[PDB]
């Protein structure tokens, strides 16, 4: 009897059926932060819904999220290589009209390809939203530096997302973007220093001849920064430069 | 019936892509890989869902002179890229502060004619299996 949600106009859904829809599949007692409902039709046709909770879950990187349903079938909810671990706390349901039941299925790939882009634009909307964005950030950094660490194809898009103290963002974080818009146009290079921690890199006397020449410098206090740092290599067109690697 | 032309995808790049260019200046030496699926299939329609990883040799040089080489490597070229969702991945090779005006030029010049190429690949494919 029921047509399910995820089959419905996403236009026409309100909050409160994708409240009670997150609350059913969750347990959760907190209504989600965001959801992402699209379809995609072609050469390729499936529909979702997605969630991003408001917290992290106790067991993020420790201690069944997606339900995948088949032309409308439930088939199972612990099928991997539906979305990457570092995605594992995002929840909902895949509905695929073309997946072949009973299981490197390329069909598979298209579908996770597709769902990492679309969690992206949904990051992106979040982050316009400083309120949102906040309860994103302090929930989720770590699994969208570890994003970064992995994913070729999407780590520059991912990298507008990553926030950071910095000489000239002293009491609140900087994103990379506005640390590029208060670049002088003779500043090529976007310039950081790593450290055990903030109080000790804040005084390094590395950053003296930085400051002489008025150049902005992030502060990166943590392994995980570091080498998605070097993984990136640059942005926005700007090389990333360790300023003590001398 | 459907077809795996990886085979014709490889040969189609290695013209396409050797010998493009950017005093300052650099241009696509060779394509030193290309992985991934490419295949076109009959399905309602005559589809492909074609992914594609590929790396491309270069060399160049800026300056009386000095010359360098490297590598670009491309993640993704899908039946679905955008124009703008081509990533280039600039590498030149054993650099230093002088080399440091490399990339802006392969960034500038280079870069903008490969997205083209990369996007022209789609309607050539087809146009050439999937019409058939």
């Amino acid at each position: 009897p029921t047509k399910p949600l995820w089959t419905r106009n996403p236009s026409d859904i309100t909050q409160e059926e994708y409240n009670a829809f997150y609350k059913s599949i969750s347990n959760d007692w907190e209504d989600p932060l965001y959801v992402k409902h699209f379809s995609v039709e072609g050469q390729l046709e499936f529909r979702a819904i997605l969630f991003i909770p408001k917290r992290a879950p106790f067991d993020l990187f420790e201690s069944n999220n997606i339900k995948l349903y088949v032309r409308r079938v439930f088939i199972t909810d612990e099928a991997e290589d539906l979305i990457p671990e570092w995605l594992s706390f995002v929840k909902g349901v895949v509905d695929s009209e073309d997946l072949p039941l009973n299981l490197q299925n390329k069909i598979m790939k298209v579908i996770r390809k597709n769902i990492v882009k679309k969690l992206i634009e949904a990051f992106n909307e979040i982050a316009e939203d400083s309120e949102q964005f906040e309860k994103f950030y302090s929930a989720f950094s770590k699994n969208i530096k570890l994003g970064v660490h992995e994913d070729t194809q999407n780590r520059a898009a991912l990298a507008k997302l990553l926030r950071y103290n910095s000489t000239k963002s002293v009491d609140e974080l900087t994103s990379l973007t506005d640390y590029v818009t208060r670049m002088p146009e003779h500043q090529k290079n976007i310039y950081y220093i790593t450290g055990e921690s903030l109080k000790s890199v804040e005084k390094s006397p590395f950053l003296d001849a930085l400051k002489a020449k008025n150049f902005e410098v992030l502060f990166l206090t943590d392994p995980i920064d570091e080498y998605a740092f070097t993984q990136l290599k640059e942005f926005e067109g700007k090389t990333l430069v360790d300023i003590t690697k001398d | 019936v459907d077809k795996n032309c990886i085979g014709w995808a490889k040969e189609y790049f290695k013209q396409k892509i050797v010998g493009v260019e950017a005093k300052k200046y650099a241009k696509i030496k060779s394509v030193s890989s290309i992985e991934g699926d490419c295949e076109v299939n009959q399905r309602g329609k005559v589809i492909s869902l074609f992914d594609l990883k590929i790396t491309v040799l270069i060399e160049g040089h800026v300056d009386s002179a000095l010359p360098f080489e490297g590598s670009i490597n491309v993640p993704e070229v899908a039946f679905d890229s955008e124009a703008s969702s081509y990533q280039f991945d600039i590498s030149i090779f054993k650099e230093t502060s002088e080399l440091s005006e490399a990339k802006p030029l392969i960034r500038s010049e280079l870069l903008p004619k490969l997205r083209q190429i990369f996007q022209q690949f789609g309607k050539d494919l087809l146009a050439t299996h999937g019409n058939d």
